[PDB]
RNA sequence: GGACCUGGCGGUGCUUCAUAUCCCUCUAGAGGAGCCUGUUCUGUAAUCGAUAAACCCCGAUCAACCUCACCACCUCUUGCUCAGCCUAUAUACCGCCAUCUUCAGCAAACCCUGAUGAAGGCUACAAAGUAAGCGCAAGUACCCACGUAAAGACGUUAGGUCAAGGUGUAGCCCAUGAGGUGGCAAGAAAUGGGCUACAUUUUCUACCCCAGAAACGAUAGCCCUUAUGAAAUAAGGGUCGAAGGUGGAUUUAG
């Protein structure tokens, strides 16, 4: 009965049953086709009715728009993969959310690094799903910065991840802007990273977070081995302690009064000074300390020698 | 409760009203005062003992039915008394003592008893021990002492009015059930004499 | 839990009236009656078919409104002059808008054998009272 | 705000044209008219006084908007800005000051009030802190701007007299001096007339109070006013009671006394009578029973 | 496996309370008898749903037919309907509610702490918290500011109803749909809740509380009459003169 019909947001509601589609439609239009002059076509003052050729080629024309909208729902998006399909760890979330202080940050790439599905327990509700996410914001002239957002919705732990990491930016002093200044041995709670510069054409032969975060500042050419506990969130954290805590040329230079100086393999014999002290000149030289006392490290000597039997180490990879 | 808190209690008393606590006479006519009950008038007939004793007769709301019986009742008792006065000699006559009202406070006062004894479980097994009572308590207990032996259900056809009486008189001369079940609770109490410690108040 | 009229909270952002922001307690306390007819008082016979002339009348006006009622109706109902006072939205063309308050005006008069009374009322937005 | 000013002109030309509107062309309209011009013109029948229409101005209407503490050059205006609560650390320090100079010299406000004149919300604790502290410049002694602080601090009291009010004596009748007065207990209505002599007769109903009260509490309750103010055999009641049972007709009938004596006896007496519990309204009325109870408080059976 | 975080538990400690809820206490009842009415079980060819607190005079502010969806028998095919179905799924739901709640918490958006883990954020003589919004509160109704109502968020129990209606999924259309007539609601028994009693403060009569007289108890069974109805359940009268002697453990309410 027309009394017992209900409306259509009460139906959906409980068809849906979420809670625990007539915009195709003209004002006037009847199967009958008594087309007024209020309604569809305009107020000449005549009061008419189409043919059953006209009523069938409208109706028609009707299912047709209504299975090219059909269409239009079922295309296909395209998700640009990260680290793999059906993964977080490459997604480029956009440019971090223009601040309210008239601030805009529109050279900055956000790369979420890690999404967890992380639980808590609550006296009424039960297990109450929270996630929690990492994300790297950078330019590739530098400045980085990492952060968490957690939240109960992944929008909302997104925004607050990559709005904190732009509050919390690092800066990493580069080369020549394409590696870091030195070999960086570096162990950040329980996990170790042992990174060394590389020249160029080299590639950024590292761990995928690594690739990711290194792409984000800038740098191009470096090795970098994590051992110890790959864990996303330390591994970030002690790269970053690293790559900040490095010692560049011009300071090396202030700290020993020495020049500082480069003999490539490529050019020859030619000494290039690369950094040199800003002050006073110390002019007895530096103590040739014979058989150095080092801390070496077993692989790098185990590499050096050729006993490193490995059928994983130098593998034909695709590019950085 | 219709009466908020500041609203007090009323009072009434003649010698109050005739004349320190000259602040609290302020304090008094400053503050909000709630009505008056019926059960409580300013004569001086009256007796609280005996209202409250009507009172606890009340089955029902019946105040007229309660009030009737002990009408009847020491209506009774003056009749009695009086009889006993016609009958007596001389020095009897000096000795014996016919009012009503006297009889009752006296009976009541006989009947009280000083100790109770109150479950206190110790253990798994119930022990009863002797406690002291308030006045509150061993006055209730002798005024429900004797409305039960009043409603024993061992009188028959006998009426309330003649039921009371006669244990009202046996009270005032120091016998009857009432009196022989205060001493029952203290053969209790001494019974279980030494058990006394289990109090922790 | 009462359900009776309350729509609940979800977060915050959930625009909402007066009408059924207000829950069935405070329904003349706060809120007021969304038609005046005079059947439900004490001494009446024809309030029944008041009452099923009225849901009649609802249900007509959002079908024959589609999508521009904001929300509901007043039905006034005074001696035989039956009054529709109407909150609509202004998404449509008005030549439409006069078309469908002559359409509703003489229908309901034919219907109901009384003069029925449009009485329009225009509101750019659907206006919100509070966010739930 | 423009908001504001745009507001306080429409309000401005919407009363000019609502004293038009009912008759009052006249410039001075005022605002208990306007709520009564408004309430004729839209009658409200909604229980919430704050449902219902209202014409106020836009400062009583719209709330108090703080202004801007600061400039187009940043530099806050209040060298206590950076507090978050510059008028109430601003008052601290100003009551400290007078204190301390104050001493080298030589009811209360509410929280909410406090917090409407220093458009700043407030802690209890801080409100308790500043209580004490004028409580201190209270205690200390202290100079006259001390003193208009402490009184701009301090407002009324607004004290209630509770002499019972004397209805007055009317000599009508023949030549006789008479109180008519009314009492109301437990739905039943007693109104009495108390004439001062005549050794003490009672007409309830036009019968005796022997035949109208055959229960003796009745006719104690009766007596109970008299017997109070020792005057019991010197007047005579003629009372006409409707509805009820008998204590409560008799408890209405008292309470008429009571409320008639009062007139014809001293003040000390009717303060003492009133103390003594016979001039207020019993207001225990009968409850209401509830849907899925057995009475009004008593309930079913098993439920734990 | 080691160490934690959060929550729940503890026949877990200390301290402070509960007051008709915790005990001692106060009053009136249940559990013992009869009757009424639900439920279990048995029975019938004979609906369904509720079923610790939060079922058990519950859907029903109510079944002789009707209601009715049950059964028996006999009939209807574009069937009141551009059919319908009271077919299953309350673990798809909406809808309207119970319970904690005789609670005060839930919290968008931020910020900080924890080497940037799960998480956490307390000291007014103040050590990192700030808070829109919901709720309590406040404001309303009744006779007051008191009391009683109403109100009580997020969530808990996949808590109750596809049978109030709507409805997604699966099914039927010779059927599981539609109509007509007639029956179904009986106790070897048990149990929940009410009503009346077992009398003397009681019973009958007048009075509606100052008398007279006794010195008990079915609203059950049977008969007659009446009300309504097509067709008796209810009411009155007659008849009869049950069991019953104030009810253990336990328990309810104020
Ligand atoms: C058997 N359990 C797993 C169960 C299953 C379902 N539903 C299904 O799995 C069926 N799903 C299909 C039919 C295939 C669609 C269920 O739907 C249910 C339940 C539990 C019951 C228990 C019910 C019970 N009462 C009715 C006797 C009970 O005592 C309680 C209780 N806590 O008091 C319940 O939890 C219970 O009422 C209930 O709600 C159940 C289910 O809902
Ligand atoms: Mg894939
Ligand atoms: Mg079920
Ligand atoms: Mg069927
Ligand atoms: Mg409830
Ligand atoms: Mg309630
Ligand atoms: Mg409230
Ligand atoms: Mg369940």
């Amino acid at each position: 009965s027309f009394f017992t019909k209900l409306t259509a947001d009460e139906l959906w509601k409980g068809a849906l049953a979420e809670t625990g589609l007539n915009r195709g439609q003209i004002i006037g239009e009847g199967r009958y086709g008594f087309l007024w002059p209020g309604l569809n076509v305009p107020l000449v003052q005549t009061i008419a009715q189409r043919s059953k050729e006209e009523q069938e080629k409208v109706e028609a024309d009707m299912i047709q728009q209504r299975e090219e909208w059909d269409r239009k729902k079922k295309m296909k998006v395209k998700r640009e993969r990260g680290w793999s399909g059906n993964s977080w760890g490459g997604i480029s979330l956009g440019p971090p959310d223009p601040g309210p202080c008239g601030e805009t940050y529109e050279d900055f790439d956000t790369r979420i690094l890690e999404v967890r599905n992380v639980f808590t327990m609550t006296a009424k509700e039960g297990r109450k799903k929270s996630i929690r996410v990492l994300v790297a914001v950078g330019n590739g002239k530098g400045a980085a910065g990492f952060s968490i957002g957690k939240a109960t919705d992944r929008m909302d732990a997104f925004r607050k991840a990559k709005n904190r990491a732009v509050h919390h930016l690092h800066y990493i002093e580069r080369y020549e802007d394409h590696t870091i200044f030195h070999d960086i041995s570096l162990r950040f709670k329980r996990t170790h990273i042992k990174m060394k510069k590389q020249p160029k054409g080299y590639g950024l032969r590292c761990h995928r977070a690594i690739i990711t975060i290194c792409r984000l500042i800038g740098i191009k050419d470096m090795y970098a081995k994590v051992s110890g506990s790959i864990n996303m969130l330390s591994l970030t954290q002690g790269l970053f302690r690293g790559l900040s805590r490095q010692e560049t040329h011009q300071q090396l230079a202030d700290k020993k009064g020495l020049h500082v100086v480069e003999i490539r393999e490529e050019c020859g014999p030619l000494p290039i000074v690369v950094a040199s002290p800003r002050g006073p000149l110390r002019k007895d030289p530096e103590p040739e300390d014979e058989v150095p006392d080092v801390k070496l490290d077993w692989e790098d000597v185990k590499t050096a020698q050729g006993m490193k039997r490995s059928v994983w180490s130098n593998l034909k990879r695709a590019a950085t | 409760s219709r009466y908020s808190p500041e609203f007090k209690d009323p009072l009434i008393d003649k010698e109050y009203y005739r004349k320190e606590e000259k602040y609290v006479r302020e304090l008094k006519k400053t503050q909000l005062i709630k009505a008056a009950p019926a059960g409580k008038t300013s004569s001086v007939f009256e007796d609280p003992v005996i209202s409250k004793f009507t009172n606890m007769m009340m089955i029902g709301g019946n105040k007229v039915l309660a009030r009737s019986l002990m009408i009847q009742t020491l209506e009774a008792v003056k009749r009695k008394q009086f009889e006993k006065y016609h009958a007596a000699s001389a020095e009897e006559q000096a000795t014996i003592e016919r009012n009503p009202y006297t009889i009752f406070h006296q009976a009541l006062k006989n009947c009280e008893p000083m100790i109770g004894l109150v479950p206190i479980l110790k253990g798994g097994r119930f022990y009863q021990v002797p406690v002291p009572l308030p006045d509150r308590r061993r006055r209730f207990l002798a005024m429900k002492w004797m409305i039960t032996e009043c409603r024993d259900k061992k009188h028959q056809r006998t009426l309330m009015p003649e039921k009371l009486s006669h244990k009202l008189l046996e009270a005032f001369h120091n016998q009857g059930p009432v009196i022989k079940r205060k001493h029952d609770l203290h053969k209790m109490a001494e019974a279980n004499r030494a058990l006394a410690h289990y109090r922790w108040w | 839990k009462n359900r009776a009229a309350r729509v609940r909270v979800s977060k915050g952002d959930k625009p909402v009236t007066y009408e059924e922001a207000h829950a069935p307690h405070y329904i003349a306390h706060r809120k007021g009656w969304l038609s005046l007819h005079t059947g439900n008082l004490d001494g009446e016979d024809h309030a029944a078919e008041r009452t099923v002339e009225d849901v009649f009348l609802r249900k007509f006006m959002w079908g024959t409104f589609p999508g521009c009622l904001a929300d509901q109706l007043v039905l006034k109902r005074r001696g035989n002059q039956l009054e529709i006072c109407a909150v609509v939205l202004r998404q449509l063309s008005p030549h439409k808008y006069y078309f469908l308050v002559g359409y509703s005006e003489t229908l309901l008069s034919y219907f109901y054998k009384c003069p029925v009374r449009l009485h329009l009322q225009t509101v750019p937005s659907k206006v919100v009272y509070k966010y739930l | 705000e423009d908001f504001i000013k745009k507001q306080i002109e429409e309000f401005n030309i919407g009363k000019r044209h609502l004293a038009n509107m009912m008759g009052e062309d006249p410039e001075t309209f005022t605002q208990e008219d306007i709520d009564r011009a408004i309430a004729y013109l839209f009658p409200s029948g909604l229980f919430e006084k704050r449902a219902r229409p209202v014409m106020k101005h836009p400062e009583q209407i719209f709330p108090r908007q703080r202004a801007i503490q600061w400039g187009e050059d940043g530099r806050p205006f209040h060298y206590l800005f950076y507090t978050g609560k510059q008028s109430y650390y601003s008052l601290m320090h100003d009551v400290y000051g007078m204190l301390l100079n104050l001493e080298k010299h030589q009811r209360w406000l509410i929280k909410e009030e406090l917090e409407e004149m220093l458009v700043e919300k407030l802690s209890d604790l801080d409100y308790m802190q500043f209580i004490r502290l004028l409580e201190k410049l209270l205690t200390s002694q202290c100079g006259a701007a001390e003193e208009e602080f402490v009184q701009r601090f301090r407002r009324s009291v607004t004290l209630e007299s509770k002499k019972q009010l004397i209805e007055p004596v009317q000599y009508d009748e023949q030549g006789m001096a008479f109180s008519k007065s009314e009492g109301k207990r437990k739905t039943a209505k007693a109104e009495a007339i108390v004439y001062k002599h005549g050794s003490g007769r009672i007409k309830v109903n036009g019968i005796d109070y022997q035949l109208y009260f055959p229960i003796t509490q009745d006719r104690e309750q009766l007596m109970f006013p008299f017997h109070f103010v020792d005057r019991l055999g010197k007047h005579d009641v003629t009372c006409t009671v409707s509805g009820g049972g008998r204590s409560a007709q008799a408890g209405a009938i008292r309470l008429a006394m009571a409320k008639a004596l009062c007139s014809f006896v001293t003040e000390d007496e009717v303060e003492w009578m009133r103390q003594a519990g016979l001039l207020t309204t019993d207001p225990r009325v009968r409850e209401r029973k509830k849907p899925g109870q057995e009475g009004a408080r008593r309930k079913f059976t098993w439920k734990k």
